């Protein structure tokens, strides 16, 4: 993820303002959750839905 | 009889127990003179304790005492 | 469009709900406090 760029997809974090920013650290669990879902495959056993 | 300088009396008083529940109870209990703990700090909070005391009084007369000690 | 921020800088204290209820509940525990303490005295002072 570049320095000073935003992800196409990202997650945000509520400031102690209260207005949800880009959050680099949120956004890279999710990428990269995401990547492992592209590659192995991700399971919802025993998920109710 | 009328000699009431003589007399006394002394009484083993039932033991009286008190759940401790809210901080109001802690802080009326601390309001009272009587009521001594040797720990300060003690947490009184959620707890349950029992009273044992004796009271020693002297007469003035049929109605009213001249000295009263609970213990 | 305006927009009118007419709150007085109320956004500005963090944990607004926590703090109130803190306050609230500040108030509430001295009044009961006081009202029992003194009605307990009261009762002492009656009896003895």
């Amino acid at each position: 993820i570049p320095r000073e760029t935003i992800p196409f997809l990202h997650l945000r974090k509520k400031t102690p303002a209260g207005d949800w920013k880009y959050d680099r650290q949120l956004s890279s669990l999710f990428l990269d959750g995401l990547e492992k879902a592209a590659f192995n495959g991700v399971t919802f056993k025993d998920k109710y839905v | 009889y009328t000699d009431f300088e003589n007399t006394f009396q002394k009484t083993v008083e039932p033991v009286y127990q008190m759940h401790i529940k809210t901080s109001k109870d802690i802080a009326v209990l601390r309001s009272k003179e009587w009521f001594q703990l040797d720990d300060e700090d003690f947490d009184l909070l959620n707890k349950t304790l029992t009273f044992e005391t004796e009271t020693e009084v002297t007469f003035k007369n049929a109605n009213i005492f001249s000295s009263v000690k609970c213990f | 469009p305006v927009m009118a921020d007419l709150n007085g800088g109320l956004q500005f204290v963090p944990e607004l709900k926590e703090f109130t209820a803190k306050l609230r509940k500040e108030l509430v525990e001295t009044s009961e406090v006081r009202k029992a303490v003194s009605i307990e005295t009261a009762l002492e002072h009656k009896v003895v």
